[PDB]
């Protein structure tokens, strides 16, 4: 059993997400399948789950935005969200749910927990576009660092001193800001006999954008 | 339709290899049946059913997890911590609409150790570029529970700071925590104090670093 997962992962407020899973291996009836989100540094959360019927049911705090539709000629199952936000901002899973189980007296799904699990399509919203990095040193054992502000789209790569300084270092994840853009900072300790011999540049590499900031004290 | 909150106990657990984990999951209505399953999820990776029916155990699972608990209270018991097991653990529940725990960290316990504080003001580039930051760093520390309170010409600040921390080190097993406080050029200049306030278990009174504007 595989799924696979695909859609688009950057998109703007007020749009609609549209996220696509297609199971193989397996019938693709007889078994619930769900849709599950994580925002960045959070806990699950159910969003929800459809049958081969078609048949829905929702969390009732995403109800209103929610719509989530099945195709078995293709054996894929669809996630839709209007209205996006930042608070939408997650890594959404696709699981298989329940076995469907028939008796003469009674039919239904048992064992609704969710194995296996999609990769995972991450999926941010905001407004901001393509942007360079700008790089600030936080001058001063003493702390020092460089605050990388103001860029788009994830990931930047921070070097010290062309990777030659590596203990004590601590790059912090970054944080969405409400302008739509990220914020970083980079730390490292040093002996403090060092400030006055030792040079201490931080190298900030942002490949989206194609964009070295001496540390002075 | 039937809503279930689920929560876990204790938000973090704190313990070292050998020893034994027990995680709780109370639910605010009783779960039906043996309708209960916990996932373990590891950093940047996707969760993993680690085991449902309560206590029966998925596939490739070791026999040091255990399930147990019934209607209100479950329980998952770890009885002998490896390295790997030091992750974060959830509870779900699927007697009715299914609904998740907020999760429990298992993770490596260590000496108490103080943060080491400091304070970076603006620089004068960024001052020009028409907005300010100023931060404050918390370099080293254990546990991780620790509060930063920004003041302003001694006026408490909220709303307008964000926090990021990073993971537990694999050496020394510490957290470090910066705590950013963005503000306009207007805004900035036309106070003058800045201080950041730690409050930790490791330090006996709340250590103050602070910064004139212009020093």
């Amino acid at each position: 059993v595989q799924l696979q997962q695909w859609g688009a992962g950057l998109l703007k407020p007020s749009e609609t997400l549209s996220l696509t899973c297609a199971v193989y291996g397996e019938s693709f009836s007889a078994f619930s399948w769900s849709w599950i989100r994580q925002p960045p540094g959070k806990g699950l959360e159910w969003i929800g789950e459809v049958d081969h019927s078609g048949s829905t049911n929702y969390n009732p705090s995403l109800k209103s935005r929610v719509t989530i539709s099945v195709d078995t000629s293709k054996n894929q199952f669809f996630l839709k969200l209007v209205s996006l936000t930042a608070a939408d901002t997650a890594v959404y899973y696709c699981a298989r749910g329940g076995r469907k189980v028939y008796h003469p007296y009674w039919t239904g799904y048992v064992n609704n927990c969710f194995d296996p699990w999609g990769q995972g399509t991450l999926v941010t919203v905001s407004s901001a576009s393509t942007k360079g990095p700008s790089v600030f040193p936080l001058a001063p054992t003493a702390a020092l660092g460089c605050l990388v502000k103001d860029y788009f789209p994830e990931p930047v790569t921070v070097s010290w001193n062309s990777g030659a300084l590596t203990s004590g270092v601590h790059t912090f994840p970054a944080v969405l800001q409400s302008s739509g853009l990220y914020s970083l900072s980079s730390v490292v300790t040093v002996p403090s006999s060092s400030l006055g011999t030792q040079t201490y540049i931080c190298n900030v590499n942002h490949k989206p954008s194609n964009t070295d900031k001496r540390v002075e004290p | 339709v039937h809503e279930i909150v689920l929560t876990q106990s204790p938000g973090t657990l704190s313990l070292s290899p050998g020893e034994r984990a027990t995680l709780s999951c109370r639910a605010s209505q009783s779960v039906s049946a043996k309708n209960l399953a916990w996932y373990q999820q590891k950093p940047g990776q996707a969760p993993r059913l680690l085991m449902y029916g309560v206590s029966i155990k998925n596939t490739g699972v070791s026999d040091r997890f255990s399930g147990s608990g019934s209607g209100t209270d479950f329980t998952l018991t770890i009885s002998r911590l490896e390295p790997e097991d030091f992750a974060v653990y959830y509870c779900q529940q699927y007697g009715s609409s299914p609904t998740f725990g907020q999760g429990t960290k298992v993770e490596i316990k260590r000496t108490v150790a103080a943060p080491s504080v400091f304070i970076f003001p603006p620089s004068d580039e960024q001052l020009k570029s028409g907005t300010a930051s100023v931060v404050c760093l918390l370099n080293n520390f254990y546990p991780r529970e620790a509060k930063v309170q920004w003041k302003v010409d001694n006026a408490l600040q909220s709303g307008n700071s964000q926090e990021s921390v990073t993971e537990q080190d694999s050496k020394d097993s510490t957290y470090s925590l910066s705590s950013t406080l963005t503000l306009s050029k207007a805004d900035y200049e036309k106070h003058k104090v800045y201080a950041c306030e730690v409050t930790h278990q490791g330090l006996s009174s709340p250590v103050t670093k602070s910064f004139n504007r212009g020093e």
